[PDB]
RNA sequence: CCUAUAUUCAAUUACACAACCAUGCAAGAAGAGACAAGUCGUAACAAGGUAAGCAUACUGGAAAGUGUGCUUGGAUUACC
RNA sequence: ACAGGUUUGGUCCUGGCCUUUCUAUUAAUUCUUAAUAAAAUUACACAUGCAAGUAUCCGCGCCCCGGUGAGAAUGCCCUCCAGAUCUUAAAGAUCAAAAGGAGCAGGUAUCAAGCACACCUAUAACGGUAGCUCAUAACGCCUUGCUCAACCACACCCCCACGGGAAACAGCAGUGAUAAAAAUUAAGCCAUGAACGAAAGUUUGACUAAGUUAUAUUAAUUAGAGUUGGUAAAUCUCGUGCCAGCCACCGCGGUCAUACGAUUAACCCAAAUUAAUAGAUCCACGGCGUAAAGAGUGUUUAAGAAAAAAAAUCACAAU
């Protein structure tokens, strides 16, 4: 339907049944709903590692890149995604949330040893 | 190079039902349309408006219309291109020669 | 006929669903005005057990009351159904039993 | 070359047309003999009868 | 279906076996033909038998008869240029008419099925949506995955409710 | 769209047009608009209350036209740098006042609409631009005796790379494909970072309507 | 109007209008149907005891009767 | 439809009605536990709480999501795009108003005429022709969301919203009223999406995870419902005596009832089972002497067919 604003956006949609959760990567306005209508499907993120263990991603790179290279923004999660392929570079949250990770593994393992003795 | 009509009619033929406005031919353009029950083929007709420019339409002329760029009237969408076929007068395209109904009028046959 | 009366009318169209007593609900809540008692046709005889009810939809409306033995009065409040009873001529709507102000038939004591 | 090729076509057919229609002419002029005597011929028949 | 002559031409096989795609040029086809004659009959063939084979395939192009007007059978076809083909078509029967037409404005059997190769790549095997547009609907439904939890309800753990009540106490 | 019997609805323009009249008669004077209650940190106007972070700003600082005010000419040819420009950033950024257009239903005259010429990290624009934010408590003013001392600039090179890598996957891809076609130069493909050259969050954006080319 | 902008206005007037519809209620009127083990006849079905009927007209408690043309969806059993 | 029951003393034909299949609501009777899905009387009135903010001030957002189907035969498909937005110098790209039309598009012709509904000129006016739509359904009237990755439309009412009634949950929960119709006045932003921010991040009744309910599937822990004259799987003994009652259709009951009521036995579905109501499906590519149906007669119009071979014409009671 006809918005006022708003731009092209390469998204997360939540195709999905109760605790099992599956994303279609969405090419998409941006005012329209989650599951809704789209412009094109990208690819897909399956969240929960199958039987050998994986988190399967599918992407298109050909029509990604024709749509970045129409200006269409894409979100944090498909920015994280992008670079966790080397499409893109790593964005700066995955690398400062790993830092956070490091360092709260280290307080627990002083922890650790403090509540041993 | 842009001269359009957005119109889907861009070149027809129809008969030239009446000529009773000035400079412009009423006709009917008569298409083959599928009955989608009986598979079958039948005449939808349907009016448009041509400009004449010099008033040359008799009635029941069969005429080629061409799209208008830009629409003279609301209805008046389209302007008359060839007469093809005069109304009781026809010139047989292929031979070139005269002829009332099946017949000929000036045999191809004997041009001195 | 040929093909083009055929083409003419169009295909047969199947004509929408009368509708019936009920008014397409499935069920209706009315209130006992009078109970009365009326013959059968013709060829076999009682004499059945009916009410006369006024409906949600305004509509007074004479209705059968199934079972042996029953006990309703003016003013009380009863559930109905669409199944039209053959003996009655005219009596197209059914009480429903062990609802409101009818309860189940009581097993003989 | 295809338009080109069917204006080579309906010419090559006009010339089979043309000598086809000289025939039917000279069939004709024939046919027009005939009628001609029979005509002749009822023509006298009548004039003879009105005398 | 029962009535008429040749009945087997209202069949929806019958009309979509009829091969004649026109080009993007034509317009307007206009049909000339006579009522009589030995001559003319092909033509009248052509009208009876082909001409709602094309029109099927050529759904946008407007076809028109006119009988007894010319004394010779012939077809016109008017062009988006304003190039107007005259075929003059005779004693030709009602095959050569069709192969002559298909040869003058056709399109390559290349042609077509490159276009119909570019709408079957239209539809993308990886997909995933509704039965109508996809293969598939959820991931649940690829053989390595984890299940539709509706087939094969999930392990404690994976429940948000046992997570939930254990971050709880 | 178009059905042959659509109605003519009139009191759609009537609204349009009065709407439209209403709003350029009853247009604020921006003097009451940015008006602001210093003890509760709330606008009258709007109703809205001002972020936790600009609090003390507001409190201990002086905004454009409480400046310019008392400058003899209105401060023409003035320069005037922002607070947090100087917290921020150790080279010079000011601005030279071109017009300055101020509003006069305001009894202290502390409001008004500013021109200029900027110079942002010692680099200078060639333009008048319109001046953003002049409503903020952040404004400062520079002495004529100072002037010379805060437009002295030193100048100094960008040192950052013009190349880096692809990142690793796209630069595979590209591998790859110039693998097939026949290239046999091993030479690294490189990211051109030139026209990547962006300008930090403080740089001012300008007000001007685009003019469509 | 030595940088530049400011401000104003935009409402009436002339008429027609519950006709016209729809939806309820109604003093009342007329019809159809269902209906006695009721009353009065016997019209039709067998040349139904005057062969039926159609159109139309007039008449009659009621079926119906009669006139004028028309029909056989009646017969005349067939060297009579 | 692979069909079946029912017209009659009986046969054949014609022809309705019903049965058998599947789905959804409601109701009755029964009901152990999980999981998933779905949650639906109401465009009537609404107590209370919450559903839009972000951000060093400006600004950017704030029916976008979410709700609903009231309205409109609305419209589907297809042209053509002003504008807004994003990205960049431009060019592109997303959403696409207005304007259009090859084609398709609810019922009703007992709605048959509409009544100005056209064109030209040219300068944008003066003026001039007398047209335009329509039995291939105009102009009406009634009913209605939809052809579904979705779309259309509404946002208390007066199509609209300057004005005027008047003081708005058709956001999430709730509540009156109303209806055969009955989910929590619940927890979180952890994940996706959206807004704002340079950013850490904040907000979000969107949504995620839960609560409720035999509405539907599935799994096992769970046994009850209907039926037993024919169609149509399956019955015995009593009671009743055209009474009481029963039936979808045929029909059953008048003292020897497999048809009512109860018992015995059986059949069949099963955490469901029946009933009621809506659907899905279903009419004619069949017919027209006697069964519904060749319009009392001829001519032309519109519209069709010409598909190969020829013809117009002479006792008698047309007018
Ligand atoms: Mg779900
Ligand atoms: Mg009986
Ligand atoms: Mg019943
Ligand atoms: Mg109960
Ligand atoms: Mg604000
Ligand atoms: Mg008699
Ligand atoms: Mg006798
Ligand atoms: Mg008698
Ligand atoms: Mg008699
Ligand atoms: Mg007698
Ligand atoms: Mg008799
Ligand atoms: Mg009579
Ligand atoms: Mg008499
Ligand atoms: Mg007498
Ligand atoms: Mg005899
Ligand atoms: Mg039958
Ligand atoms: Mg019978
Ligand atoms: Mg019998
Ligand atoms: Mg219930
Ligand atoms: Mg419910
Ligand atoms: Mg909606
Ligand atoms: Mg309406
Ligand atoms: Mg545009
Ligand atoms: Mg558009
Ligand atoms: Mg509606
Ligand atoms: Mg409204
Ligand atoms: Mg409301
Ligand atoms: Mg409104
Ligand atoms: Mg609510
Ligand atoms: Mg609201
Ligand atoms: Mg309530
Ligand atoms: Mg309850
Ligand atoms: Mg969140
Ligand atoms: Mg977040
Ligand atoms: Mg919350
Ligand atoms: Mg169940
Ligand atoms: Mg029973
Ligand atoms: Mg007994
Ligand atoms: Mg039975
Ligand atoms: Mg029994
Ligand atoms: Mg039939
Ligand atoms: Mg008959
Ligand atoms: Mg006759
Ligand atoms: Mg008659
Ligand atoms: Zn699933």
């Amino acid at each position: 339907r006809a918005y006022r604003g708003g731009h092209l956006t390469i998204r997360l949609a939540l195709g999905g049944c109760t605790n099992r959760p599956f994303y279609r990567i969405v090419a998409a306005h941006s005012k329209c709903p989650r599951d809704g209508r789209f412009v094109e499907q990208l690819g897909s993120y399956d969240p929960l590692p199958n039987s050998h263990g994986e988190k399967l991603v599918a992407l298109n790179f050909d029509r990604i890149r024709h749509w970045i290279g129409c200006g269409a923004h894409l979100s944090k999660p498909v920015e994280k995604l992008l670079g966790l392929s080397g499409f893109y570079p790593l964005h700066p949250m995955m690398i400062t949330n790993a830092e956070r990770l490091r360092r709260k593994r280290a307080r627990e393992v002083l922890l650790a040893s403090q509540k041993t003795d | 190079s842009i001269a359009r009509s957005s119109v889907h009619a861009k070149w027809v033929v129809g008969k030239v039902i009446g000529t009773a406005m000035q400079k412009t031919a009423k006709v009917r353009v008569t298409r083959l349309v599928l009955d989608p029950y009986l598979l079958k083929y039948f005449n939808k007709r349907k009016t448009y408006f041509a400009h004449d420019a010099l008033q040359q339409c008799t009635v029941g002329d069969i005429v080629l219309l061409k799209a208008l760029p830009v629409p003279r009237t609301k209805h008046v969408k389209h302007e008359l291109a060839e007469i093809i076929f005069k109304v009781g007068q026809v010139i047989d395209p292929v031979t070139g020669k005269p002829c009332a109904g099946t017949t000929y009028l000036e045999s191809p046959i004997s041009p001195e | 006929a040929t093909l083009n009366q055929m083409h003419r009318l169009g295909p047969p169209k199947h004509p929408p669903g009368k509708m019936g007593p009920t008014a397409g609900r499935p069920q209706l809540k009315g209130v006992v005005l009078r109970t009365f008692i009326r013959k059968p046709k013709k060829p076999n005889s009682a004499n059945r057990k009916c009410c006369r009810v006024r409906l949600s939809t305004g509509r007074e409306a004479v209705c059968f009351i199934p079972g042996e033995g029953h006990s309703l009065q003016e003013h009380h409040v009863v559930l109905v159904q669409g199944g039209r009873t053959q003996d009655l001529p005219g009596v197209k709507l059914t009480v429903v039993r062990g609802k409101y102000d009818c309860g189940h038939v009581q097993k003989k004591k | 070359e295809l338009m080109a090729w069917n204006q080579a076509e309906n010419q090559r057919l006009h010339e089979l047309r043309l000598a086809r229609l000289r025939q039917e002419a000279l069939e004709q002029e024939r046919r027009q003999a005939e009628e001609a005597v029979l005509q002749a011929r009822e023509a006298q028949a009548w004039a003879q009868l009105k005398e | 279906p029962m009535k008429g002559r040749f009945p087997i031409r209202r069949t929806l096989q019958y009309l979509g076996q009829g091969d004649v795609v026109f080009k993007d040029s034509v317009k307007v086809m206009t049909v000339n033909y006579n009522t009589h004659g030995e001559l003319g009959e092909g033509a009248r063939k052509f009208v009876f038998f082909n001409i709602p084979q094309i029109q099927y395939k050529n759904p946008w192009v407007q076809i028109t008869m006119f009988k007894n007007m010319t004394p010779s059978p012939f077809l016109r076809f008017y062009l988006d240029s304003g190039e107007q083909v005259l075929v003059d078509v005779e004693s030709k029967s009602n095959k050569e008419i069709v192969e002559h037409i298909r040869k003058i404005l056709g399109k390559n059997e290349e042609t077509l099925e490159k276009e119909e190769q570019e709408k079957k790549q239209l539809s993308h095997p990886a997909h995933f949506g509704p039965r109508k547009y996809c293969l598939r609907e959820c991931m649940c439904e690829v053989e390595g995955q984890v299940p539709c939890p509706g087939l094969v309800p999930l392990p404690k753990e994976m429940t948000g409710k046992y997570k939930a009540a254990l971050k709880a106490t | 769209m178009a059905r042959k019997k659509v109605r003519p609805r009139l009191i759609a323009e009537l609204a349009r047009r009065v709407r439209a009249l209403r709003e350029q008669r009853e247009r604020p004077r921006d003097s009451q608009r940015y008006a602001l209650d210093y003890e509760t940190m709330m606008r009258p106007h709007s109703g809205n209350r001002l972020p936790m972070r600009a609090w003390a700003d507001v409190r201990h600082e002086s905004r454009l036209l409480q400046l310019l005010n008392r400058l003899p000419l209105f401060g023409l040819g003035r320069l005037v740098t922002r607070k947090s420009w100087l917290w921020q950033h150790d080279e010079p950024c000011y601005w030279r006042l071109t017009r300055v257009r101020p509003d006069y239903a305001a009894e202290n005259l502390d409001h008004g609409k500013a021109w200029g010429i900027l110079t942002f990290k010692g680099k200078t624009e060639s333009e008048a631009r319109e001046i953003e934010q002049v409503m903020y408590h952040d404004w400062r003013l520079v002495p004529k005796h100072e002037e010379e001392a805060f437009t002295a600039f030193t100048l100094v090179p960008e040192d950052t790379p013009l190349s880096v890598p692809y990142p690793p996957l796209l630069r595979a891809m590209i591998l790859a494909q110039r693998q097939k076609y026949g290239d046999t130069s091993t030479e690294e493909p490189m990211l051109n970072l030139e026209r990547a050259r962006i300008d930090p969050w403080d740089y001012p954006a300008k007000l001007e309507a685009k003019t469509k080319t």
